[PDB]
């Protein structure tokens, strides 16, 4: 899955 | 204007003793820090900026600065581990579990973000988050009547968050704080957004990547039978954690490997595996090994239902890592079968392609392939059957491979093929 | 066991 997710 | 402000700048007015020039200050940080194309984390880190954008956290009279500093400190924990550190060491986590009680969604909705940012950097920070006392107010974001009327995109950062506090081993996630949350990731298994159900899907995948134990509080909990109605969706993002969590569990006791047989997983492989996506036809694969690892009445409703010829496909014609896999399958199935399932193995064709592969470069399948055999033989011997058997060996091709073995490196390789010829092939 | 694990 995907560890950290930066919102843009 | 807060756009393309410099670090100069946003210093000097998160600096000044003006909260609405903070206010500015720390928007036009956000949004240096939500630009696509290589966001300067670093220069904010130095800048010494991260105790300020904390302190903010806490201005309830200023509900604005309280966003978009938890914006700010979200997509800087969204970085390395270093960057991760850095705002837990600036006092973040208590911080943000306050705002998990803020009336403004969108600020609550932030931290869950921020606190999912940090707990996903691997086990510690994780048990840090749980021991500040995450778990509760989280949950309690979800105590209502029917989740459908929550926001989806807020739900959705919700359970990705709740799958972080169960991921990385070394250690597991405690298991009282698991108790407590399982509950709720039931719930969510059921909600009808692919986005919820992949992600809970995940959660549960990570949850039994472990001990006996730790499957068994999943399975104890229901959730097989709606585990393999999602290991059918047309959704891949939801087939491949639904399938990763399936295989975990069947690693498990042979007690537990049933409940999956029960609930009818079995009539999904044909498709999984000649899925299109290799990685499903590899864990399908690998999922298929478990079971025929298993008691023989287990062994016989892999038989039942059709999946010895799909387990020769594979065998035959699959990206390399998939056939290791199939190896392992047959392996396991004669290893445990009765006489009548070996016989009727090979009446589904297996020894040609298991022979093919033993001219490849992997030291360990070729190892697992001389044991089927061997394996097979002993089933022959047992009907007296060795002579035809060998003779099939030799009509395709084996023989020479197998002879060709006895001058190997590896010494398991050499002194079973040499024991064969020997002992069948005189 | 023959059960191999991730």
């Amino acid at each position: 899955e995907t560890k950290k997710r930066r919102r843009i | 204007g807060t756009v393309n402000w410099s670090v100069e700048d946003i210093v000097k007015g998160i600096n000044s003793n003006n909260l609405e020039s903070q206010l500015q200050a720390t928007q036009a940080a956000r949004k240096l820090l939500s630009r696509e194309k290589q966001p300067p984390i670093d220069n904010i880190i130095r800048a010494g900026l991260i105790p300020k954008f904390v302190s903010f956290l806490g201005k309830t009279d200023c509900s604005p600065i309280q966003f978009e500093s938890a914006w700010a400190l979200t997509n800087i924990a969204s970085g390395t581990s270093e960057q991760t550190k850095a705002v837990v060491d600036g006092g973040a986590i208590p911080a943000f579990i306050s705002l998990l009680a803020s009336p403004h969604a969108h600020i609550s909705e932030q931290a869950v973000w921020a606190l999912g940012n940090i707990a996903g950097d691997g086990s510690a920070f994780r048990d840090l988050v749980i021991k500040h006392g995450a778990i509760d107010p989280l949950l309690a974001l979800l105590a209502v009547p029917d989740l459908s009327t929550l926001a989806c995109g807020y739900l959705r950062n919700l359970t990705w968050t709740l799958s972080n506090l169960c991921r990385n081993k070394n250690p597991a996630p405690p298991l009282d704080a698991v108790e407590q949350i399982l509950p709720t990731l039931v719930r969510l298994l059921h909600h009808n957004d692919p986005e919820v159900l992949a992600d809970s899907c995940w959660a549960i995948s990570y949850l039994t990547d472990g001990p006996n134990e730790r499957i068994e509080m999943v399975v104890k909990k229901g959730v097989v039978p709606q585990l393999v109605k999602l290991l059918g969706a047309t959704e891949l993002p939801i087939v491949t954690p639904a399938l990763r969590a399936i295989g975990n569990i069947v690693t498990g006791t042979d007690e537990q490997t049933q409940k999956v047989i029960d609930a009818g997983a079995l009539a999904v492989f044909p498709s999984l595996l000649t899925n299109p996506k290799t990685n499903i036809q590899k864990e399908a694969t690998w999922t298929m090994s478990n079971i025929t690892a298993g008691r023989q009445d287990q062994i016989q409703q892999v038989v039942n239902h059709g999946l010895v010829p799909f387990l020769v496909g594979v065998l035959s014609k699959a990206d390399f890592k998939t056939q290791k896999e199939a190896a392992w399958a047959i392996t396991n199935y004669t290893s445990g079968g009765t006489v009548e399932q070996i016989v009727y193995l090979v009446h589904c064709g297996i020894i040609e392609p298991l022979m093919n592969l033993l001219s490849a470069k992997d030291t360990k399948i070729i190892q697992v392939i001389l044991d089927a055999i061997s394996n097979i033989f002993q089933a022959a011997e047992k009907l007296g059957e060795t002579e035809k058997l060998s003779i099939m060996i030799e009509e395709c091709g084996g023989l020479d491979k197998i002879e060709a073995l006895q001058r190997h490196e590896n010494e398991s390789v050499y002194k079973a093929s040499l024991n064969l010829i020997e002992k069948y092939f005189s």
